[PDB]
């Protein structure tokens, strides 16, 4: 099972990407409606 | 009830253990197929009347069948054609709902009544009556590799050895042969004939008296002589079994007393019953069989079933004779099976890793990866037991729902451990705390879900059909999801979390926890001080929403639908046709060509091609041809450029090149009975008895004014096929009664010599086979060889054909059509771009509207159930929506409180629609479904922040803003839990290409983008819904 | 004939005045023929186009161009009930007593389907009566067998 | 549904022992209530068909349709739809030598729809160019036709 | 309902009618069914408010 | 009065042949015999519809 | 036998064989169905297998 070990490595390394992206649009999205007041 | 099993958790376990026992076994008793059953159920009556011409076909057969078909039940509509091969087809097509069964029987009884109506010779052939299909679970071909055996002798083998072997197989439902047993050949030659003072008709009355089975009767049989001894059977004559046999027939002993044997004025061979269809794979001649799965059958466990009959007959293959599969559908849905197992396993460890990323202990991680089997488990278990099936639909619907059942287990356990964090209660009274706070909102959700999907099930006809597949998939593992979430999870959350000190937010560990906790309470703190200030400032926020809504609406509008993706199904088909009156050897050169373009510009992509000279879908005939071309797996052909669209375009691009053909290739339809979401389907009807030229001309008016709105209509197109040549010959009765030459031995001497006669049958090696008179090619060709044929007088006189008939060309009908009994012409076309099917429709409506008196139209097929089920949608919606407004003033004890969760809804809708207007996809059903468990999961996250929010207000007295920062605060994190693990575990449909991938990014795409969105704007969007619904009410 | 000349033939039965028009301004052939023997005047003349003849003919089709069973436009014209189009053939030369292999002349088809005005023109541009086809049989014995007493009178 | 198969099943054991002419004729095998649901009656208020024209127009145009509707069981014309009606005289077939059985043989073979094959029909000669339908005799159309008839 | 569809049906015939033709209705079972019953209809609305 | 064996050629074989896949089927059996008579006989599951 | 023969059972034998055949798993689901419930009754796993 190459794929089974394929999918883990992806899974972890994708658990911190997408993360940080959703994470970086609210604060970014919330500092926009700051500003947007 | 959570209450009841946290204090029951082996009652919990035991509940849990039946479920996956049902489960599993579910798991090995549910039927696998492609797809379910979609088409409206369809019978279709067949017959032959050999050379006979469309309109003898009409006049005799078909008008007295239709005549009949009174008295049946739940028939919506009825359509023929009769076409120039002396071929008729009816096809009844029946209410949706109607039993198959009984529709068949009622059709067989009322032909078999009409039978004694119609003509000898169509009677002999029989007219069959069976159950439209045109699904093939795959399609063996047989050929033969070393030039000893013709298609005629690949068939009969194939007949005599094979097909019965896999009519037995398990699972096998259907089989047919692509070719013909042979056939006793008696090939005349009216030299010979009128040498001798004989006829065709000599002939014919020879063989029915040579070739015959005579009853005789018994030694010693009842009642006997007293005394008797023995009692025995005697047999008399008996059929013919060889060639050698028909040969020796007597026909005249001449008055030297000499003997004329049938071998002295014919030829004789075993041969094919027609000639119609030559059938080559990559050039060499081919039988086949085309095998149908049955009821309730597993398709992998058949195809495999199949195999292996087939392995164990090749040892006795004849040499040069070899099995190629160009058609299986096998393989497409062993992948389809593997990705969706594949899938929900990601699913399962991604929860996995997002439960350890915010919870940092295994006891929780463990929670959700036994809920969520558990949950799926049970849902096949009720699928099964209403007899669902494992295809493509349901398939997808299970991922669809991964969302919602994964939501269930995060929000129940997270809440768990918030409360532990902030109260420091021990894991039982917290579970017990926790589910006192939500127990209520999960049941509310169960209603608002089951209103949103459950209507769709509800729809009518094909489309209804497939929107059920996924209703009842997707409510079914909802309700599943539910009853865990109530029993299981609150017992294990009990019994397997560890207490949590209070206060402790993480915030004080060491490495990587203690920093994404520090981390991410700063976030959360950022978030809610963004929320205050929107919150101070709400008119702004509204401006804001609608600009949203009305986005919402232009994208949506926009976005031109369709009903279900194009795939690489590793075949593609390629059309070939001819101008009129093309012969059937100029076919098969154009077929050549074809055939030798994929094997060598498509030498990498292509396994196969199996040109069918004779078949085409618009009509058959000598003049059109397909060429069915099967594809290297798709593991070969990597790289957009080697797929079946990209290899499609350059071979019709390649082909215009083509000149006196029209020769293009297309991909298959995923669904071969849906035709186009942009197409319509038009019947154009004879209602005063206008005849055949009038109808045409009325037709070709029509045409003409579709042509004048491409802004409107595109493609409209006639189905069938044009007047051509054909030979008028006239028999002069006058000199035909002068000459003493009687009018039976001209026509039969004519239809035998030119069109053959099924005579009788014989028995070649124990199988009963027919045996057919006509003339050999050579005298049958011209006009000239008319004057060849003799028939004798009453006075012995051998008169030729020339002395009594007069010739002359004219045009007529290769193919009639009728409608509901009256003749017809079929019309097709779509929706030029950016106009709905509904408009062109109604344009086609106007044209029509503006015919001839006695013209007439009907709309059938495709546009029958758009007409009638776009009827429906309307009122579908409104009783959604009704009920879930319903359920939510029920949950909140409110009639206003729930606009703030309804307003939730376009949220999750735009991003979808961005989603997929950039990456150039449509509205077709997986992107509409997709847009349902988007807005599902939206709407539950909404759900539990006004519950938590009003609950605050109602039960600890805190004002407005405050109940709602606070609400906000608590939903964060399992929002944003569900959101990470449904998008990445949703992330690999998106990117995917290779097998099944179209339906796998139509999912994928809407699903990913909805869910950004929707996740994004929601958290800040519904704290302001929630505050100014509060405000204004 | 050519790739013109398969356009004419299709453009000539459809009844398309204006690509007939094109064709002829491009020398697509006049006297293609498909494998009955039929010339783009056949089919303007079977089907009716009267327009379409008229111009074909001004282009030196050839009027009495005969199919593979020996019948020309005329016959077609005139068995079909296109009263102008016989009329204009005849203005151009069309023989009025060809038969075709059956020995059928254009009154005896004209006399069968029991067209009145035709069977006049026939006869006023020089049709014989007595023209009998291969069973011996003339326009008038058509008419008694029918039963036309009105045509039956004219033949007298 | 099933009291008409299994009668039916039973029926179809007995059809090839009934006369030809009741055969011919069709035998029917409804399941339907006793008493008329509807009468749709048809009248012209132009006077210009007569009540022989109304019966066939309804016959050919409107009958077979509701026939078929669904939940019709049986659909009783009053009238009757036009056939070709050769009304004998017997002076003038005895003054020509015939029968009633004579007439009869011509139309069945002078009123023939039949099956002549093509032109170029497969299996073909190398290098056919012609492919054809072959048509000869058909059904007559008009009482001109049949009363031609030699 | 076997009735509506008849009408139906009947309904596609008669643009194509020659001239003159007209459907009568000399003999219907179903009009005292639909009435009979909406007569009962009434005498339950009439019930609630009294 | 055909014989067993032309019975069974032309007509047992006939039938069975397009027996399959009928929905529920255990097993058929069949007796051709020498007074040209067949009776083929389906099976069915316990608990099919006859 | 020779090669090429073989048998099979049919009418009141076949269903012998069946009923036979599916005994051990008769016994098996429904020991597991009696110790299920009795876990659920007494709540505890161990009544259930005293
Ligand atoms: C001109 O424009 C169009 C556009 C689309 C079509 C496709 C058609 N719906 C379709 O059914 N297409 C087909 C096939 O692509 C594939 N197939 C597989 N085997 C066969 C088979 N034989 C019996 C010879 N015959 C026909 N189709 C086979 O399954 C489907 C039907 O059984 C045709 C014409
Ligand atoms: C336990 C007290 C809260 C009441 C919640 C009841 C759930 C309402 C569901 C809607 C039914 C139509
Ligand atoms: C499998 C269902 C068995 C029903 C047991 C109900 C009794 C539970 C009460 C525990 C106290
Ligand atoms: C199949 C059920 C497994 C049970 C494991 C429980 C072990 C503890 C038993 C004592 C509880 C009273
Ligand atoms: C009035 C006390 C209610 C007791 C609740 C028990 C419900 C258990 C359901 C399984
Ligand atoms: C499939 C059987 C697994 C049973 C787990 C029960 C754990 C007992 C803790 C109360
Ligand atoms: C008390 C057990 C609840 C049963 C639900 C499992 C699904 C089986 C439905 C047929
Ligand atoms: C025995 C049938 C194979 C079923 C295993 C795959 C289940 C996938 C769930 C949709
Ligand atoms: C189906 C998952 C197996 C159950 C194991 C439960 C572990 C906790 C009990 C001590
Ligand atoms: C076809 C059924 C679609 C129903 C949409 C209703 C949306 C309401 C969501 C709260
Ligand atoms: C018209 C056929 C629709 C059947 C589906 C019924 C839905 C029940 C959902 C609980
Ligand atoms: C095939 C129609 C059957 C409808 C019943 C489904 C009920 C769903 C329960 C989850
Ligand atoms: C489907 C929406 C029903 C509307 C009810 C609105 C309540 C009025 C506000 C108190
Ligand atoms: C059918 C939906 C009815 C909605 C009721 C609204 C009540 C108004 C409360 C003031
Ligand atoms: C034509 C039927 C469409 C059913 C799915 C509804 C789409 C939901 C959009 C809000
Ligand atoms: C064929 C006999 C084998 C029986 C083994 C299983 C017994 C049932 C366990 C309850
Ligand atoms: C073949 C499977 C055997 C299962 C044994 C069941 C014993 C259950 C007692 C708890
Ligand atoms: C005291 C709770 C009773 C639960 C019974 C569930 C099993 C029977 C339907
Ligand atoms: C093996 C199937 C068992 C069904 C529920 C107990
Ligand atoms: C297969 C039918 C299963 C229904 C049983 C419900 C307890
Ligand atoms: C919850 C499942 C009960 C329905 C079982 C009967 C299935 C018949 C099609
Ligand atoms: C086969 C219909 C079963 C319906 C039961 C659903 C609960
Ligand atoms: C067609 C009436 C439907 C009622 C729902 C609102
Ligand atoms: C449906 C009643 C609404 C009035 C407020």
């Amino acid at each position: 099972m190459l794929e089974l070990l394929k999918s883990l490595v992806f899974a972890v390394i994708m658990v911190p990407v997408v993360m940080a992206i959703i994470l970086g649009l609210i604060y970014g999205l919330g500092e926009v409606f700051n500003i947007f007041s | 009830m959570p209450n009841f099993f946290i204090d029951r958790p082996i009652f919990a376990w035991v509940i849990a253990i039946i479920i996956m026992l049902a489960g599993g076994l579910a798991i090995l008793k549910l039927p696998v197929a492609q797809y379910p059953t979609i088409a409206p159920p369809a019978v279709t009556i067949s017959a032959s009347y050999p050379g006979a011409d469309a309109k003898t076909v009409q006049d005799t057969v078909t008008q007295v069948i239709e005549q009949n078909m009174n008295g049946i039940d739940n028939l919506m509509y009825m359509s023929s054609n009769s076409d120039s091969t002396g071929t008729v087809q009816i096809t009844l097509t029946f209410e949706s709902g109607t039993d198959a069964d009984i529709a068949q029987v009622q059709v067989q009884n009322k032909l078999q009544l009409a039978m004694p109506l119609l003509p000898q010779e169509v009677q002999q052939q029989g007219v069959s009556v069976e159950k439209s299909s045109s699904s093939f679970l795959m399609v063996v071909g047989v050929i033969n590799t070393d030039g000893t055996m013709t298609q005629e002798d690949i068939s009969d083998y194939v007949a005599a050895n094979m097909k019965d072997a896999i009519s037995r197989t398990s699972g096998v439902g259907d089989v047919q042969l692509f070719g013909s047993q042979y056939a006793m050949r008696i090939w005349m030659n009216p030299n010979e004939l009128n040498k001798f003072q004989l006829t065709p008709v000599d002939v014919i009355t020879a063989i029915k008296a040579q070739n015959a089975q005579v009853a005789a009767g018994q030694l010693g049989g009842t009642p006997p002589v007293k005394g008797q001894q023995l009692n025995a059977s005697i047999i008399a004559q008996t059929r013919l079994t060889s060639t050698e046999e028909f040969g020796k027939i007597l026909l005249k002993v001449n008055q030297d007393g000499s003997r004329v044997l049938l071998r002295d004025v014919a030829k004789i061979e075993l041969g094919g019953e027609n000639y119609d269809i030559i059938a080559e794979f990559n050039g060499q001649p081919a039988s086949g069989l085309g095998i149908k799965l049955a009821t309730g059958a597993n398709a992998l466990d058949t195809a495999a079933a199949i195999r292996a009959e087939l392995a164990k007959m090749e040892p006795f293959f004849p040499s040069g004779l070899k099995i190629v599969y160009p058609y299986d559908t096998t393989p497409f849905v062993k992948i389809s099976i593997h990705e969706v197992v594949k899938t929900l396993v990601e699913a399962i460890i991604l929860v996995f890793l997002v439960m350890y990323l915010f919870l940092q202990n295994f006891r929780a991680t463990l929670i959700p990866t036994i809920a969520v089997p558990v949950v799926l488990l049970g849902t096949f278990a009720v699928l099964a037991a209403f007899g669902f099936s494992i295809n493509t639909l349901t398939m997808f619907g299970m991922v669809l729902a991964i969302g919602l059942l994964v939501d269930d287990a995060i929000v129940v356990v997270e809440n768990v451990e918030r409360v532990m964090a902030e109260e420091g209660l021990p894991p039982k009274e917290a579970t017990r705390k926790s589910m006192g706070q939500i127990q209520g909102a999960l049941v509310g959700i169960a209603m608002v879900l089951s209103a949103v999907f459950v209507p769709m099930a509800f729809f009518g006809g094909s489309t209804g059909a497939i929107y059920r597949q996924f209703s009842i998939t997707i409510v079914s593992a909802m309700a599943l999801s539910v009853l865990v979430a109530l029993i299981l999870t609150p017992a294990l959350c009990a019994t397997m979390l560890k207490p949590i000190a209070k206060g402790d937010h993480g915030e004080g560990k060491k490495g990587f926890f203690g920093w994404f906790n520090r981390m991410f309470e700063k976030s959360t703190h950022h978030y809610t001080d963004s929320v205050g200030g929107i919150l101070r400032s709400t008119g702004r926020y509204l401006v804001l929403y609608l600009i949203i809504v009305v986005g919402m609406a232009y994208l949506f509008v926009r976005l031109p639908s369709s009903f279900l993706p194009d795939e690489d199904q590793g075949v593609f088909m390629t059309m070939v046709q001819l101008p009129a009156g093309a012969t059937q050897e100029r076919t098969q050169k154009v077929l050549n060509e074809v055939t030798h373009y994929y094997l060598t510009k498509e030498k990498n992509n292509v396994e196969s091609v199996f040109a069918v000279n004779g078949f085409g879908f618009a009509g058959r005939g000598q003049n059109t041809g397909i060429a069915f071309v099967s594809l290297k797996d798709w593991a070969d052909r990597p790289g957009e450029e080697n797929k079946v669209e990209a290899i499609t375009m350059r071979a019709t691009r390649a082909f215009s090149q083509i000149k006196d053909a029209m020769v293009f290739a297309f991909n298959l339809p995923a669904i071969v009975e849906l035709g186009t979401a942009t197409g319509f389907d038009f019947e154009l009807i004879d209602q005063a008895g206008l005849g055949h030229e009038k109808l045409t001309q009325a037709r070709n008016q029509l045409l003409a004014e579709a042509a004048k709105h491409p802004d409107m209509l595109t493609s409209v197109r006639p189905n069938g096929l044009e007047d051509t040549p054909q030979f008028k010959i006239d028999i002069d009765q006058e000199k035909a009664q002068a000459l003493g030459v009687s009018i039976n031995d001209i026509n039969t001497t004519l239809g035998a010599a030119w069109g053959g006669s099924y005579v009788n049958d014989f028995i070649d090696r124990g199988r009963v086979k027919k045996v057919y008179v006509m003339s050999e090619a050579k005298y049958r060709m011209l006009p000239d060889d008319i004057g060849d044929w003799y028939v004798r007088a009453a006075d012995g006189q051998m008169v030729p054909f020339s002395a009594f008939s007069s010739s002359r060309w004219e045009y007529g009908s290769p193919r009639l059509e009728r409608y509901n009994g009256l003749p017809s012409m079929e019309i097709l076309g779509q929706a030029a771009p950016g106009k709905s099917t509904g408009e062109a429709m109604e344009l086609m409506e106007q044209l029509a509207s503006k015919l001839p008196t006695g013209v007439g139209y009907d709309w059938t097929g495709m546009s029958y159930q758009e007409r009638l089920s776009g009827n429906q949608a309307p009122s579908l919606y409104a009783i959604s929506l009704i009920v879930v407004f319903l359920c939510l003033a029920a949950l909140y004890e409110s009639w206003s409180i729930p606009f703030s969760v309804m307003l939730v809804v376009p949220l999750g809708v735009i991003g979808a629609l961005l989603a997929a207007t950039f990456r150039g996809l449509t509205n077709d059903v997986y992107f509409q479904v997709g847009l349902l468990t988007t807005i599902g999961l939206s709407a539950k996250n909404a759900i539990l922040i006004v519950e938590f929010a009003k609950d605050l207000m109602d039960k600890e007295g805190k004002g407005l803003i405050e109940a709602t920062l606070d609400a906000v605060r608590m939903r964060l994190r399992p929002i944003l839990m569900t959101s990470l693990a449904f998008i990445l575990g949703v992330m690999p449909l998106v990117i995917s290409t290779g097998a099944g991938s179209g339906a796998q990014n139509a999912v994928g795409t809407g699903v990913m983008g909805g869910m950004v969105t929707a996740t994004v704007l929601a958290i800040f969007f519904v704290p302001v819904f929630f505050v100014v619904v509060r405000r204004r009410f | 004939g050519s790739d013109l000349g398969k356009k004419l033939l299709e453009a000539a039965r459809a009844g398309r005045d204006d690509e007939v028009r094109i064709l002829m301004a491009n020398g697509a052939d006049v006297n293609a023929a498909d494998v009955v023997g039929w010339t783009p005047l056949h089919l303007a003349a079977y089907w009716g186009h009267l327009e379409i003849v008229e111009v074909l003919l001004k282009n030196g089709a050839d009027v009495n161009a005969y199919d593979t069973l020996g019948s020309t436009p005329l016959h077609l014209a005139a068995h079909f009930g296109h009263l102008e189009i016989v009329e204009v053939l005849l203005k151009n030369g069309a023989d009025v007593n060809a038969k075709d292999d059956n020995g059928i002349t254009p009154l005896h088809l004209a006399a069968n389907r029991g067209h009145l005005e035709i069977v006049e023109v026939l006869l006023k541009y020089g049709a014989d009566v007595n023209a009998q086809d291969k069973f011996g049989k003339t326009a008038f014995d058509i008419s008694i067998n029918n039963g036309n007493e009105d045509l039956a009178e004219i033949l007298q």
